[PDB]
DNA sequence: GCCGCTACGTATC
C-alpha cells in the first residue's frame, strides 16, 4: 500500500544541513585542533544535541589491525546524580571495553589508560549538569592531564550550577550558543523542511504568508518544535487522504499547543 | 542536497 | 551612509533611490506607533522634495512601535548584545511572548483602538 | 609543512619567568630553610600550579650510587575525597616505591619511613582541599614529627575548609597570595608573551592602546586566560596566513568569551 | 631572559 | 578628527 509506507517514512528522524549544525562542526574542528575545552549552551529545543550527534558521526572510529579503535571523538550521556564511577564506566563501555568489580582508584587508574594509547582528541558531555559536584574534579583532571579537549553541552541551568564552581567556571569559558530561528531564516526553513523532510505528494506552499503565521505562533522559531508540529499535521493530512497541509488542519494540530 | 535518516547513521556506525 | 543606509534608534534602513544620496542630509518622518518604515524627504532649491519610503531591512513583515525598539534597545545595551535589527526584534519577541501594570494598560488601550478600525 | 609545525608547537605549553614566580621561589626556599608550613592561594587562573612545578623542577633530586634518591621537594596532587591510604598511597609512589596491600597503618609507618629516608625538607599538596577532614591529621602529623615543611595550594574556598578545624587553621597560618596582573605590569607582560612565547615572523604590536583595550576586557588580568587567548589568536591567523595578531582577528577570538 | 618549555623540564627531571 | 546613538540636567503639567 502506497500510504503506509509514506507513514513509516513521517513517523522516522533524520538531520537536515542547517545553518547552526553548520557553524558548530566549524567550531569544534577549531576547539579540537587548539585541544581547548568549551562548552555549547541554549535553550532545549534548539538541536544541540543532533547537532553534535551530526560530529559524532564525522570523525568514525579508525579500526587497525588487532590495535584498540581509535576514536577521536567520544560523547556520552550521564545518568542522573552521576558519581565518579559512573562517568569512568561509560567511558569505558564507549570505548568498548569491560568493566569489572574493583574501588574508585581502579576505575579512574583504567580510565586513563584507555584514553592513552586509544586516540581521543575530544570528550563530549551532554547534558552536563547531572554530573555530582564532585565529579567535576575528574572532568578538568582529564582535561588538564591528557591533551583532550572536554566539551560540555546543555540549558541556562548548567551555568547556573557551573558559577558555583569557580574552579570549573574557568576551564570552561568559551562559549556558543544555539538561538531561535526568525525572519528570513525561519521562512527559509520552511522551505527544508517541505523539500527534504516531508516530501508530500504535492506541494502545501509553508512559505505563504497565512501558513507561516499559524507556523510562528505554534513554533516560537524552535526547530524542535517545527519538526514535530509538520510530522503530526503530515500524518493527519494522509491518513486523512490529503496529497498536501491546508490552513484548516495546521490550525487543528498547532490548537494542540 | 543529501539529508541523513538518522537512524541510518546510526546503522553504519563503527 | 554609503550603501544607501540610514541609522534611527538602533535600526538600519534600507531605500529605494537612498544609495545615489550617500554622503547628503534627509529629513525623516516617522510614526510612533510603526517604525518599521520612514518616509524620506531632501532639500533641493530650498525646499523638502519627496524621495523614498526606506524600510527596516530584514522586518518589512514585521511591526515595531517606537516605545517598544527603546525598550528593547535598552535592554539591548544593558544585555551587552550586539545591535542589529533581528537582535532588537530578539529583544522584543521574549519580553512580548512572556505581567507589568503598563504592558497590561496598553493591552486594554490597544482593544480600543482596534475597535476604531 | 612550516604552518603544521607552528600549529604543533603554538597547543604546547611554556614557563615564563614572571615576578610572581620569581616571588614564590624566593618565599617557598625562606620556608624549606626555616622548615615552617604554609600555604599559598589565590584565584584559579592566577598560574599557582606552574608556579610550583617551576619549583620542582628546580631542585632536582640527587642521586648516590645504590642509595634511595635524596628528594628535597615532593608535589602531589590528591584525587577526590582523598582519604589517609591515598595521600600515603602517592608520597609513597612519587618516591619509587611500589605500594603493596595493607592496613591504614602499614602505609602510614612505610610512608614516615621513605620521607625519613629520602631525607624530604617539603611537601607540596596541591588543590589541598580534596583531602577529606580527617586526613589533615596525618599531614598535621608529617609536620609535626618529621622536619617537613608542609605547604598547601589552592584558592578561596581552601580557606573556607581550612578554618573549620582550629588544628589546622592556627599551623598553616603563615601564606602568599597570587595576584591579578594590572597597569603597567599587565602591559609589560603582553610583550614578553609576544616576544618570548608566540613567535609570529612580524611584531603584532600586541601592547598598543587600542590592542590593550581588547586585551584587557578579554583577560581581566588572570595569566591563565592571557595564555589561552594569545596561543588560541595565533593558531587562527596562521591557519588564514597573516604574519601578525590585528584588531579583527582578535576580536574574534575575544568574543568567544 | 629565559622561558622554558614544559616538556624539556620534564625531560631534564630525575 | 568626525559622527549617529545613550545619558544627565532643567522645566512644566
Ligand atoms: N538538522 C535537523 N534535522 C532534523 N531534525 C532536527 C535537526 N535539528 C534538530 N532537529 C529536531 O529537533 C528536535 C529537538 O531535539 P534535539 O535533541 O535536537 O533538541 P535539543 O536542544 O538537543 O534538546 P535538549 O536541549 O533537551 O537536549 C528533534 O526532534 C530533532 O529531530
Ligand atoms: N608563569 C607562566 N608562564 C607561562 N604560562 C603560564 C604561566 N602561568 C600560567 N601560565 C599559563 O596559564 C595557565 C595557568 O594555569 P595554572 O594551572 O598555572 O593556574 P592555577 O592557578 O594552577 O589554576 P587552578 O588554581 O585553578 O589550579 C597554564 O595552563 C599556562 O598555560
Ligand atoms: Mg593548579
Amino acid at each position: 500500500e502506497w500510504l503506509q509506507a509514506e507513514i513509516a517514512r513521517l513517523k522516522g528522524k533524520s538531520i537536515v544541513p542547517l545553518q547552526q549544525v553548520k557553524t558548530l562542526h566549524d567550531w569544534l574542528d577549531g576547539k579540537r585542533k587548539a585541544r581547548k575545552s568549551c562548552r555549547v549552551v541554549g535553550e532545549s529545543r534548539t538541536g544541540k544535541t543532533v547537532a553534535c550527534d551530526a560530529y559524532r558521526y564525522r570523525h568514525k572510529p579508525q579500526q587497525e589491525a588487532g590495535r584498540p579503535p581509535t576514536v577521536p571523538v567520544v560523547y556520552i550521556r550521564p545518568h542522573q546524580k552521576c558519581g565518579p564511577k559512573d562517568l569512568f564506566k561509560k567511558i569505558t563501555e564507549y570505548l568498548k571495553y569491560r568493566v569489572t568489580k574493583g574501588t574508585v582508584s581502579d576505575f579512574r587508574d583504567r580510565t586513563i589508560e584507555v584514553l592513552k594509547g586509544c586516540g581521543v582528541e575530544m570528550l563530549i558531555i551532554d547534558e552536563a549538569d547531572r554530573l555530582k559536584p564532585e565529579t567535576f574534579a575528574d572532568v578538568r583532571d582529564i582535561a588538564e592531564d591528557l591533551g583532550i579537549a572536554v566539551v560540555l553541552v546543555g540549558t541556562d541551568r548548567l551555568d547556573a550550577v557551573i558559577k558555583r564552581d569557580e574552579q570549573v567556571l574557568e576551564r570552561f569559558r568559551a562559549h556558543l550558543r544555539f538561538g531561535k530561528l526568525s525572519g528570513e531564516d525561519f521562512k527559509n526553513t520552511v522551505e527544508m523542511w517541505e523539500q527534504m523532510v516531508l516530501k508530500l505528494p504535492v506541494s502545501s506552499n509553508l512559505k505563504s504568508k497565512e501558513m507561516l503565521r499559524i507556523l510562528t505562533s505554534a513554533t516560537e522559531g524552535y526547530i524542535g518544535r517545527l519538526d514535530e508540529i509538520l510530522r503530526e499535521a503530515a500524518i493527519r493530512s494522509l491518513s486523512r487522504g490529503l496529497k498536501k497541509i491546508d490552513k484548516a488542519v495546521l490550525q487543528e494540530v498547532a490548537k494542540e499547543y | 542536497i543529501e539529508v541523513w535518516d538518522y537512524e541510518q547513521l546510526r546503522e553504519e556506525y563503527g | 551612509q554609503r550603501g544607501g543606509c540610514l541609522q534611527f534608534q538602533n535600526l538600519m534602513y534600507r531605500g529605494e533611490y537612498l544609495a545615489g544620496y550617500a554622503g547628503e542630509t534627509v529629513n525623516l518622518r516617522f510614526d510612533p506607533r510603526d517604525i518599521t518604515t520612514i518616509l524620506v524627504y531632501r532639500q533641493e532649491n530650498n525646499q523638502e522634495v519627496f524621495l523614498t519610503r526606506a524600510h527596516a531591512q530584514g522586518l518589512e513583515t514585521e511591526q515595531l512601535a517606537l516605545d517598544e525598539a527603546e525598550a528593547a534597545s535598552r535592554r539591548l545595551r544593558t544585555a551587552g548584545k550586539t545591535i542589529s535589527n533581528q537582535s532588537l526584534l530578539q529583544e522584543v519577541v521574549d519580553r512580548d511572548a512572556l505581567k507589568e501594570r503598563q504592558k497590561l494598560e496598553q493591552t486594554v488601550l490597544r482593544s480600543a483602538a482596534v475597535d476604531e478600525s
